């Protein structure tokens, strides 16, 4: 089954995808997703990326202290208290983020599609 | 337009939705545009950016938020 699973997932043709977990296999080719963040909708499966966690030196968009989100690429992850934090490497220098904090564009989660789409 | 920059909005919900913005973008533009696709009533929506109150009948660079096309700003409604 994939309920359960982590995912990364988006809701809308050409947006971001964001971490959670899927909680559903619904009708029409759709998986009810609970979004790290608390938003809970159903999305196409065609829209899941089943990678958890995402792999070293994936490229990815990550939000930094400063409130603004940025490419940057995978380095490392650590499991702490029940959390996943990922080590980014923006302009040459790492910093870690939780996973709630990383993301992907559109372009970025395509690339992850032929390992990791759903299905 | 052709000059519009991502914004990034984290809503109550804990949903974050995206945005084009202009440079020239008022605040109360941006809320309408937050309505217009997440259906929030202006009248509901506070924006902040890092923890500071943005301003009706200014720009995100009358605050300069906007950089360059590589670092999209988070606000988020309060």
């Amino acid at each position: 089954s994939f309920v359960g699973l982590r995912v990364v997932a988006k809701w809308s043709s050409n947006g971001y995808f964001y971490s959670g977990k899927i909680t559903r296999d619904v009708g029409a080719g759709k998986y009810k997703l609970l979004f790290d963040d608390g938003y809970e909708c159903d999305v196409l499966g065609k829209d899941i990326l089943l990678c958890d966690p995402i792999p070293l030196d994936t490229e990815v968009t990550a939000l930094s202290e400063d409130e603004y989100f940025s490419a940057g690429v995978v380095k490392g992850h650590r499991k702490e208290s029940g959390e996943l934090y990922y080590s980014i490497e923006k302009e040459g220098q790492r910093k870690w983020y939780k996973r709630m904090a990383v993301i992907l564009s559109l372009e970025q989660g395509n690339r992850l599609r032929e390992q990791y789409g759903l299905g | 337009g052709p000059g519009s920059m991502l914004i990034f909005v984290k809503t109550l919900t804990g949903k974050t939705i995206t945005l084009e913005v202009e440079p020239s973008d008022t605040i109360e533009n941006v809320k309408a545009k937050i309505q217009d696709k997440e259906g929030i009533p202006p009248d509901q929506q506070r924006l902040a950016f890092a923890g500071k109150s943005l301003e009706d009948g200014r720009t995100l660079s009358d605050y300069n938020i906007l950089k360059d096309s590589k670092h999209h700003p988070l606000l988020r409604l309060r």
